[PDB]
RNA sequence: GCGGGGUGGAGCAGCCUGGUAGCUCGUCGGGCUCAUAACCCGAAGGUCGUCGGUUCAAAUCCGGCCCCCGCAACCA
RNA sequence: CCGAGGGUAGGGCCCGUGACUGGGGCGAAGUCGUAACAAGGUAGCUGUACCGGAAGGUGCGGCUGGAU
RNA sequence: UGGGAGAGGGUGGUGGAAUUCCCGGAGUAGCGGUGAAAUGCGCAGAUACCGGGAGGAACGCCGAUGGCGAAGGCAGCCACCUGGUCCACCCGUGACGCUGAGGCGCGAAAGCGUGGGGAGCAAACCGGAUUAGAUACCCGGGUAGUCCACGCCCUAAACG
RNA sequence: CGAUGUCGGCUCGUCGCAUCCUGGGGCUGAAGAAGGUCCCAAGGGUUGGGCUGUUCGCCCAUUAAAGCGGCACGCGAGCUG
RNA sequence: GAAUGCCGGCAUGAGUAACGAUAAAGAGGGUGAGAAUCCCUCUCGCCGUAAGCCCAAGGGUUCCUACGCAAUGGUCGUCAGCGUAGGGUUAGGCGGGACCUAAGGUGAAGCCGAAAGGCGUAGCCGAAGGGCAGCCGGUUAAUAUUCCGGCCCUUCCCGCAGGUGCGAUGGGGGGACGCUCUAGGCUAGGGGGACCGGAGCCAUGGACGAGCCCGGCCAGAAGCGCAGGGUGGGAGGUAGGCAAAUCCGCCUCCCAACAAGCUCUGCGUGGUGGGGAAGCCCGGGUGACAACCCCCCGAAGCCAGGGAGCCAAGAAAAGCCUCUAAGCACAACCUGCGGGAACCCGUACCGCAAACCGACACAGGUGGGCGGGUGCAAGAGCACUCAGGCGCGCGGGAGAACCCUCGCCAAGGAACUCUGCAAGUUGGCCCCGUAACUUCGGGAGAAGGGGUGCUCCCUGGGGUGAUGAGCCCCGGGGAGCCGCAGUGAACAGGCUCUGGCGACUGUUUACCAAAAACACAGCUCUCUGCGAACUCGUAAGAGGAGGUAUAGGGAGCGACGCUUGCCCGGUGCCGGAAGGUCAAGGGGAGGGGUGCAAGCCCCGAACCGAAGCCCCGGUGAACGGCGGCCGUAACUAUAACGGUCCUAAGGUAGCGAAAUUCCUUGUCGGGUAAGUUCCGACCUGCACGAAAAGCGUAACGACCGGAGCGCUGUCUCGGCGAGGGACCCGGUGAAAUUGAACUGGCCGUGAAGAUGCGGCCUACCCGUGGCAGGACGAAAAGACCCCGUGGAGCUUUACUGCAGCC
RNA sequence: GAGCUAGCCCUGGCCAGGGUGAAGCUGGGGUGAGACCCAGUGGAGGCCCGAACCGGUGGGGGAUGCAAACCCCUCGGAUGA
């Protein structure tokens, strides 16, 4: 549940953070954390292919575990549940019983202390991981597989949660976070539960620095720059797009779709996006 | 005001120096082209 | 300066592609109704801005004149 | 020292007036429609919301102070 | 103390009918709609029929002139939490009562904020008829909203 | 056009007279006073403000009067901008 | 002989401007052929969060000394960062290397690319980050944590003693981390002392004094003391830490927890070694057996890896500890001691500047540390000042106009002007007091006021110490004194009302624009199911992202409030398994060439045949668009009402002579004596209007308007004063410009604006200070305009390609 | 050619002094329990004033400059984008 300020300053009247109540541990477990090399946005030709990107706060990667089936049949605790910078939400840390210390991102309702387990015939509790065929159908899911033993891809963002519809065959059909609805192969795991941390949306950053903070350099609209940098660039005084708006690279950016038409994995969409 | 010669030993062995040039097709045309011409000095001097 | 326009009382067709002026409203005579409107049945009114020309023949094609909208009048 | 009061600065209440503007009341025979009284020709009234030259209309819920 | 009736309230579950959409089949020349029609939909295969799926909302019969609540109001079923109330016995306290300016709380619908949701319905809005007109009544579409959580609004033919 | 800096202001003036005032006149529908109209006359004089970049103009308060024009729409190797 | 030709030489301007911060000079004595300029002395002024001192970078002998004065030095020169010569830079402990990693670079493996080459795991390189052992003093003309003296320490080799399962590039711990606030105890640093030491001093009216002036320390191993930091012990199980593992991790059980114990740093002390002033005398000698003590203030530094809070969630690797593995346990490692060993490069000097970057001995630029005292509330602000360093490498006169910087002004007080531009006013602290409006924070330092020094007296609380004195810090009350004046000097808001734009702090056109522009949180559309979309790249590969729809891309709008209407015909985008069109390919009716012929060869219709286009739908916070004429009310006028034409649909809310209104200074009202601007209204809106958003909005603004108060040299209207120049003298000595010149006025003339032609008029020869009318003065082969079948940036439903995509 | 300039990356450093007083915490009042209110403590902020530092608002000087962007007076930011 967000945190309000007082109008103290004029940044403070809308800003608003997170009340941080999930987190027990302060301080990332340091067998498991390593540098995270800031980018800005450049690649390895040294070329901005990001634009608006740098300068942000510094980090340390804290190292997900996304294939649970690593450690099947063994229980562990949750000992903590932690802050990590590098997604929306929240992680949870587990000592296994093996005596492994690992993080996995804290499903909603996780409470430090209890067990948690990974398996085909673990339960049906909120944090284990199964194979998407062992969950029965209609239940909440999230960290999904998107191929097997390929690493949770889907449904990682904080309140994000993918719903398991039926089975057909070698596959299940989930409605993802996008309202998709996609057949992923039953040997995928899936960790029952949606995504913790679901009022992360309703942050308001209050201020320009803020997004700097997150490391987002400030956007500058093709309206603002000349026709050298953007179609919509130029123009005495004000003017209106004059043309279909349109990215930098000159291709068209209301409607336009982008996927590739013949991906291989069309086989296998079921119902494109809703809203 | 701050005017565009700033100089730095390091900056320039490792920008114009003689390894800098031999490390590449253009700057390894430059040598040919300087020893060519009988340049002195192949390469700035710079004191390190 | 360039563009379009002027036709029964009102607003519009017909001019391009020469012969024939049409649509709605209105107006007038009758019907219905106790009466009015509505509604129904009939009918009248335009020599086509004006003069000149082409022509067998001009609303129509070509000139001039009159009036009426529209666009333009930039570089110092 | 206090002191009528004079002065400088800032407030509060009241009154009169003001281009213009809002609705209101009233005034024999001006214009538009016909909402209501009969089931008034879509039963009516209603709180609210939106819309419309105007009475009003419509949605949502409510009342019978509704006919048969 | 022992008993009883009840859609009284809140929370979490969950069941069938139906409408809509979607996929599969079977199938052909119209369906829909009205006072009559038109718009609309339909050989790009609609309507009608069967199997499958997704989803929201409201709970048919029971149902009553019925029951419950202070009022607004509450109706599929299940469990939990909780309010009021009535009866028997005549056991306890011994006037401890009544009302109630202010105060505080509740308060249908529409409406507002932030999320979600969205099948049917449906202000606005578009279209079709009617009409002298028809910013209506009728028809085909259709967005807020109607639903959920939290927070507001605090109105009423909030009536016996 | 191998450059004649372009409005207005300010400063500095100087000339024309088709004279705004002051001086001298004629005619008057000149009683006086005050006007009208023309002639002669360039010696001197010809205000301070509100508005607008403004020149101009309207306005305020005066005044004997608040004249009109030329000098590269006088004057930026004098200022302003 | 001309090319604004090219190279060079020398002229002109001219003995002209200038000689580089207005911090400032004067005299005496030296030296020398020569002295404002060099040396010494005395006096004067300037910096003193530097204009002093120490590092780093860069510079590269500029350092010190001797001898020099041609040139360099804006003058001079005996001087010098200049010429010649000789000298000078000393390290196991400081810095860098023989250690470690960061971005990044490179790169066995591997991938990619016509060539060149591009990537890339490990590994390697890579530092101002991590790790690692030296402090104080003396000495030289010139080096010093480097030489010397004192007291400490590091690593390597070898040996001795004791100890131990020894052993690693492998496992593990640790190294190891942000921002703000901050406790306790210290140190740096500083103030005071009637105490200790000191050469002296008594002036000029007083003072022989508890007088003046000067100084009262630095470093130091073990031990010890104070303050901190780090740290549980044992046992059993064990399936994880890619072998093992007694370590680590996880579970369990016993005891220990603001402790104690162990360990580590800081500070104090400490054997010992140093230092030691003014004043006097010639860098030194004395002082001097110098004294070396007490109190107070006190860090931003130290203990430190301390504590609390917050969200934006805060390097790596080695050293180090520990676990074992091969091997080996005659080993090996650990500890203590001893002897030996310890290499390469830097070290001068400048270093906010005359030695670096600026062509210059250039008023500019340059990162880190120290930066003392007193007062002003504080402070690194301000004034003065210590140490220390300077007077800026032309001077002397004079006391014009004029310019710059500055001071004052009678009466008036914005009348100045595009504009209060500029300059006044205001100004610090403490106390009183403070409006509309508001998003409840604000507006607010609103506005406006009072106080402010010195002396005496009484009195309250803190810190230190001890509870007291002394010191130091906050206060309260009373009575007085002086001046024109008490933040007495210096630093230090003018205020109010009202509009426009933009929410706001931010950003921008380096060097004419700082804004209303950009950005901004926030809103919506849209794309993206992850080998994502998108971007860079021929590719490999990257970014995206070690992210996963509450995420990432693109686009518009731009806090917030209230809202955002109608049109899908045209364009775009989305949907559409039918139909139409459609290239290669399939097909081969049917022709043709040739051959004796089998055959070879060519053409070729129907029909099948993608995307795209056509076609059917949808779609506006997609591109965009949102009418005309005529009539009508019982005064007039106006038209709620009606007629008709056209459209895809005819502009809704709200705003409106506006950053938009042409006519226009619209009309009316307000404000003024007077208002083309301003504010409020009206609405025939040339030509507002709803995310190229509409209308508002508290707060914010070096934005742009309007008004008022204060106050003023802005002005009526100018005066006087100061200093720096201008002027005169000595020294040095430029510049653009320049066909040649023996270069007047008028009126004419002339290629139409004549010193140069004609006529007349005027005028002896040559300067100096001044002014700017002319030489169509200088400067720049007009930047406007035109021309050129000149060029370049941009656009598009111009043409033709190409990338990309289908 | 990024020793100027622009953005990012890695690693360090800098920001005198003064003011305002958010959340929280504590105590008290309040209630059925609350919300809430008062005080104290606390020390938040693209908060305020203002040096260093970063800027470059207005004006004046300068214009063959001290300077191919400087000087003076004034002004913006100064815990942060
Ligand atoms: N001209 C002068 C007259 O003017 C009014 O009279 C007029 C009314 O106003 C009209 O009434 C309308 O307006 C009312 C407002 O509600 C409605 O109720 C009513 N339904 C309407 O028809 C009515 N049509 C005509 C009548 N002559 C005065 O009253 C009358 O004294 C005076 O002499
Ligand atoms: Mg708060
Ligand atoms: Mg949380
Ligand atoms: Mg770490
Ligand atoms: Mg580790
Ligand atoms: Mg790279
Ligand atoms: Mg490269
Ligand atoms: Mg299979
Ligand atoms: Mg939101
Ligand atoms: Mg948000
Ligand atoms: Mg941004
Ligand atoms: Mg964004
Ligand atoms: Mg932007
Ligand atoms: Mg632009
Ligand atoms: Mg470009
Ligand atoms: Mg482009
Ligand atoms: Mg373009
Ligand atoms: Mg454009
Ligand atoms: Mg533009
Ligand atoms: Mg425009
Ligand atoms: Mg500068
Ligand atoms: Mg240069
Ligand atoms: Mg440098
Ligand atoms: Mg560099
Ligand atoms: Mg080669
Ligand atoms: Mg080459
Ligand atoms: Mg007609
Ligand atoms: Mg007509
Ligand atoms: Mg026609
Ligand atoms: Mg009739
Ligand atoms: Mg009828
Ligand atoms: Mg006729
Ligand atoms: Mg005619
Ligand atoms: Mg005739
Ligand atoms: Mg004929
Ligand atoms: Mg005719
Ligand atoms: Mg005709
Ligand atoms: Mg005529
Ligand atoms: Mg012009
Ligand atoms: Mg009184
Ligand atoms: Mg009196
Ligand atoms: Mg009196
Ligand atoms: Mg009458
Ligand atoms: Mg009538
Ligand atoms: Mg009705
Ligand atoms: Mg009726
Ligand atoms: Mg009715
Ligand atoms: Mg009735
Ligand atoms: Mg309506
Ligand atoms: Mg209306
Ligand atoms: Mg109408
Ligand atoms: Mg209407
Ligand atoms: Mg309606
Ligand atoms: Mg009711
Ligand atoms: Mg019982
Ligand atoms: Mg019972
Ligand atoms: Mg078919
Ligand atoms: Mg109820
Ligand atoms: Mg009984
Ligand atoms: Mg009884
Ligand atoms: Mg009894
Ligand atoms: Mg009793
Ligand atoms: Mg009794
Ligand atoms: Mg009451
Ligand atoms: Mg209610
Ligand atoms: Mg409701
Ligand atoms: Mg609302
Ligand atoms: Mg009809
Ligand atoms: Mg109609
Ligand atoms: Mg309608
Ligand atoms: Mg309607
Ligand atoms: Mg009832
Ligand atoms: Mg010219
Ligand atoms: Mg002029
Ligand atoms: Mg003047
Ligand atoms: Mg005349
Ligand atoms: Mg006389
Ligand atoms: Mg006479
Ligand atoms: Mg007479
Ligand atoms: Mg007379
Ligand atoms: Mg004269
Ligand atoms: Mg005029
Ligand atoms: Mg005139
Ligand atoms: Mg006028
Ligand atoms: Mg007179
Ligand atoms: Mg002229
Ligand atoms: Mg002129
Ligand atoms: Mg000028
Ligand atoms: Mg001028
Ligand atoms: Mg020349
Ligand atoms: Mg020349
Ligand atoms: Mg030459
Ligand atoms: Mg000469
Ligand atoms: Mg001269
Ligand atoms: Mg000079
Ligand atoms: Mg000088
Ligand atoms: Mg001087
Ligand atoms: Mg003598
Ligand atoms: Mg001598
Ligand atoms: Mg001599
Ligand atoms: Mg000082
Ligand atoms: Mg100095
Ligand atoms: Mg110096
Ligand atoms: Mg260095
Ligand atoms: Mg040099
Ligand atoms: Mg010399
Ligand atoms: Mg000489
Ligand atoms: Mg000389
Ligand atoms: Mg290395
Ligand atoms: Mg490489
Ligand atoms: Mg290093
Ligand atoms: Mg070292
Ligand atoms: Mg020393
Ligand atoms: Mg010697
Ligand atoms: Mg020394
Ligand atoms: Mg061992
Ligand atoms: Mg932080
Ligand atoms: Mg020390
Ligand atoms: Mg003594
Ligand atoms: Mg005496
Ligand atoms: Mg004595
Ligand atoms: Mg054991
Ligand atoms: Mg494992
Ligand atoms: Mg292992
Ligand atoms: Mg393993
Ligand atoms: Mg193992
Ligand atoms: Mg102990
Ligand atoms: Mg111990
Ligand atoms: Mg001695
Ligand atoms: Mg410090
Ligand atoms: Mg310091
Ligand atoms: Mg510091
Ligand atoms: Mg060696
Ligand atoms: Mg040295
Ligand atoms: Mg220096
Ligand atoms: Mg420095
Ligand atoms: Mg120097
Ligand atoms: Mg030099
Ligand atoms: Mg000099
Ligand atoms: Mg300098
Ligand atoms: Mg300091
Ligand atoms: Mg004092
Ligand atoms: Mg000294
Ligand atoms: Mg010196
Ligand atoms: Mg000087
Ligand atoms: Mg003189
Ligand atoms: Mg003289
Ligand atoms: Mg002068
Ligand atoms: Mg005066
Ligand atoms: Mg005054
Ligand atoms: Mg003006
Ligand atoms: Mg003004
Ligand atoms: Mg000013
Ligand atoms: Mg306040
Ligand atoms: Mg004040
Ligand atoms: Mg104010
Ligand atoms: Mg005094
Ligand atoms: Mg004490
Ligand atoms: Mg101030
Ligand atoms: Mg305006
Ligand atoms: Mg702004
Ligand atoms: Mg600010
Ligand atoms: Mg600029
Ligand atoms: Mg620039
Ligand atoms: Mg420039
Ligand atoms: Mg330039
Ligand atoms: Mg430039
Ligand atoms: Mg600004
Ligand atoms: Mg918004
Ligand atoms: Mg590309
Ligand atoms: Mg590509
Ligand atoms: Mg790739
Ligand atoms: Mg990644
Ligand atoms: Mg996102
Ligand atoms: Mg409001
Ligand atoms: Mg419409
Ligand atoms: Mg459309
Ligand atoms: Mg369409
Ligand atoms: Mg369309
Ligand atoms: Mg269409
Ligand atoms: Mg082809
Ligand atoms: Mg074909
Ligand atoms: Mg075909
Ligand atoms: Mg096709
Ligand atoms: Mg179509
Ligand atoms: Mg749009
Ligand atoms: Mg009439
Ligand atoms: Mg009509
Ligand atoms: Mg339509
Ligand atoms: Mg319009
Ligand atoms: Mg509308
Ligand atoms: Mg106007
Ligand atoms: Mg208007
Ligand atoms: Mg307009
Ligand atoms: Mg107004
Ligand atoms: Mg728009
Ligand atoms: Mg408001
Ligand atoms: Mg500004
Ligand atoms: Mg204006
Ligand atoms: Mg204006
Ligand atoms: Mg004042
Ligand atoms: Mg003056
Ligand atoms: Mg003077
Ligand atoms: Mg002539
Ligand atoms: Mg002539
Ligand atoms: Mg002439
Ligand atoms: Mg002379
Ligand atoms: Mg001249
Ligand atoms: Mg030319
Ligand atoms: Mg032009
Ligand atoms: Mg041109
Ligand atoms: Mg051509
Ligand atoms: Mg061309
Ligand atoms: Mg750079
Ligand atoms: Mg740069
Ligand atoms: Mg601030
Ligand atoms: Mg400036
Ligand atoms: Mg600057
Ligand atoms: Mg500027
Ligand atoms: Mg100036
Ligand atoms: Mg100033
Ligand atoms: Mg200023
Ligand atoms: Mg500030």
């Amino acid at each position: 549940a967000v945190k309000k300020f007082k109008p103290y300053t004029p940044s403070r009247r809308f800003m608003t953070v997170a009340d941080f109540s999930e987190i027990t541990k302060t301080e990332p477990e340091k067998s498991l954390v390593k540098p995270l090399k800031k980018t800005g946005g450049r690649n390895n030709q040294g070329r901005i292919t990001v634009r608006f990107r740098g300068g942000g706060h510094k980090r340390l990667y804290r190292i997900i575990d996304f294939k649970r089936w690593d450690k099947v049949g063994i229980p562990a605790k949750v000992a903590a549940i932690e802050y990590d910078p590098n997604r929306s939400a929240r992680i949870a840390l587990l000592h296994y019983v093996d005596g492994e210390k690992r993080y996995i991102i804290a499903p909603d309702g996780l409470q430090v202390g209890q067990q948690v387990v990974a398996g085909p015939d673990a339960p049906i509790q909120v944090g284990n991981a199964l194979p998407l065929r062992f969950i029965p159908v209609g239940t909440v899911v999230h960290a999904v597989e998107l191929e097997p033993k390929k690493g949770a891809k889907l449904a990682r963002a904080a309140g994000t949660s993918a719903q398991i519809q039926g089975r057909e065959g070698d596959y299940v059909i989930l409605r993802l976070p996008s309202g998709e609805l996609r057949k992923v192969h039953g040997e995928c795991y899936a960790t029952v539960g949606a995504v913790g941390n679901a009022d992360h949306k309703n942050i308001v950053l209050g201020k320009a620095g803020r997004s700097r903070w997150l490391g987002r350099r400030p956007h500058v609209r093709g309206a603002a720059m000349n026709p050298v940098d953007h179609p919509h660039g130029g123009g005495e005084g004000r003017a209106p797009r004059g043309r279909p708006p349109a990215s930098p690279w000159g291709w068209q950016t209301k409607g336009l779709k982008t996927r590739k038409r013949r991906k291989p994995s069309s086989r296998f969409i079921i119902a494109r996006r809703k809203k | 005001m701050k005017r565009t010669w700033q100089p730095n030993r390091r900056k320039r062995a490792k920008t114009h120096g003689f390894r800098a040039r031999m490390r590449t097709p253009g700057g390894r045309k430059v040598l040919k082209r300087r020893r060519q011409k009988g340049r002195w000095r192949l390469t700035p001097a710079v004191r390190k």
